[PDB]
C-alpha cells in the first residue's frame, strides 16, 4: 500500500526489491492479512467501522 | 471470568500443534487447560516443544498448570 511513503508498489517491483517471485509476495501478503484478521488486534481497527 | 471463553486460536499456536489439538477436539481455553502434561503429550506428532510453547504462552497470559474448572461451559 502507500503507507508512510510516496507511492504504492505493484508486487513485481516489491519482488525485485526482495529478489523473489511476485507469487511469493502475494503469499506473504495473504498470510500477514490473515494474521491481522485474527482477534486481539482486530478490535481497535474495526472500531473505525 | 472473561478470559476462559476466548477461542483457542488466540494462543498463537503453530500449525502442527494446532492440528494435534484439533484432533484432540479442543476449542476453549478452559478445555485446553483441563487436561494435563502427559495426556496432551500422548498425541501423535506433538512433542515436548509444542506443549512447552503452549505453557509459555499460558504463563505469558497469566496462567499456570494445576488449576481446575467449575461449570464450564
Amino acid at each position: 500500500f502507500g503507507i508512510d511513503m510516496n507511492t504504492d508498489y505493484t508486487l513485481e517491483e516489491v519482488g525485485k526489491q526482495f529478489d523473489v517471485t511476485r507469487e511469493r509476495i502475494r503469499q506473504i501478503e495473504a498470510k500477514a492479512l490473515r494474521k491481522l484478521r485474527h482477534p486481539s488486534r482486530s478490535e481497535v481497527l474495526r472500531s473505525f467501522l | 471470568d472473561p478470559i476462559l471463553l476466548r477461542p483457542v486460536d488466540d494462543l498463537e499456536l503453530t500449525v502442527r500443534s494446532a492440528n494435534c489439538l484439533k484432533a484432540e477436539a479442543i476449542h476453549y481455553i478452559g478445555d485446553l487447560v483441563q487436561r494435563t502434561e502427559v495426556e496432551l503429550l500422548k498425541t501423535p506428532n506433538l512433542g515436548k516443544k509444542s506443549l512447552t510453547e503452549i505453557k509459555d504462552v499460558l504463563a505469558s497470559r497469566g496462567l499456570s498448570l494445576g488449576m481446575r474448572l467449575e461449570n464450564w461451559p
